[PDB]
């Protein structure tokens, strides 16, 4: 049976998170610390705008879906250049954490690259849709 | 099908202007002179340096601490190998970064929990 994640997304949102340590919205704030911590990940090349997916759990438990399930299937389709976060399972709502990461270091001025570019949020918008429509987390799509 | 195709060419070259001239930046550090971390010199999680994987077994480390304090059993010296056994564990469960980073924070809540409840974390 066919199931994209917008079987299982209760609701998505896009921020404005120039700092991951700051993070508007307060309720992760407790476990994205955790995240931006390691020594290998640093805030330097993270990309401002954040894309928040609220999993329904209702829906990912009928499924017997996990958040790691989700994340594997994102980082295969997506590649491993879409940073993707993620909550404990025992928290009170599933939470997606996603960011563009910008493989540029050197950022000088640039050298006139807005041609194609299309800013991360509408960029991160198209993504948004691509994974709620075409991500077949599980089953045989024509199924449903 | 067509519509799949089209989005896989479009994201790979959006994607690619992001990465831009001198792509190059692979850096791979190879392990200090004294890494606790079995199997540290290795490739299999990719962009995973090896200070991220000494500091995801320094946070079982401290995990493995509270739970000994909330369960009093012999003495601390055999936490080390333990916490090392754990990271390889989750080392070899894992293919890439974040997820193997989701599953260290795991096993560190696990053993929160099994703290709270007063038992000791078993293999």
């Amino acid at each position: 049976e066919h199931t994209t994640l917008r079987k299982v997304t209760a609701n998505t949102a896009i921020y404005y998170d120039p700092n991951p340590q700051s993070t508007v919205v307060a309720e992760d704030q407790e476990w994205v610390n955790v995240y931006y911590e390691m020594p290998d990940f640093d805030v330097a090349r993270i990309s401002p705008w954040l894309l928040r997916v609220e999993l329904d759990r209702k829906h990912m438990t009928d499924r017997k879906l996990t958040m790691e399930q989700i994340a594997e299937k994102i980082n295969a389709g997506f590649g491993d250049d879409l940073n993707c976060i993620f909550n404990d399972d025992n928290a009170e709502k599933l939470v997606l954490r996603i960011r563009i990461m910008n493989s540029d270091e050197n950022k000088m001025q640039e050298e006139e690259e807005v041609v194609d570019k299309m800013d991360d949020d509408v960029f991160l918008r198209c993504i948004e849709s691509n994974m709620l429509t075409d991500m077949t987390l599980q089953g045989i799509e024509q199924i449903s | 099908e067509a519509h799949k195709r089209e989005w896989n060419l479009f994201y790979q070259k959006q994607m690619q202007l992001r990465k831009g001239k001198d792509p190059k930046i692979e850096e791979f550090v190879p392990p200090d002179e004294n890494c606790p971390l079995k199997e540290a010199s290795s490739r299999r999680i990719p962009r995973l340096t090896v200070k991220a994987r000494e500091h995801c077994l320094r946070l079982l480390e401290e995990a493995l601490s509270s739970n000994r304090q909330s369960t009093r059993t012999a003495d601390e010296a055999d936490l080390r190998a333990k916490a090392v056994e754990l990271e390889h564990e989750t080392f070899r469960n894992a293919k890439v970064a974040n997820l193997y980073k989701a599953s260290v924070l795991k096993k560190v809540a696990d053993i929160h929990r099994a703290s709270k409840d007063g038992q000791p974390y078993d293999m």
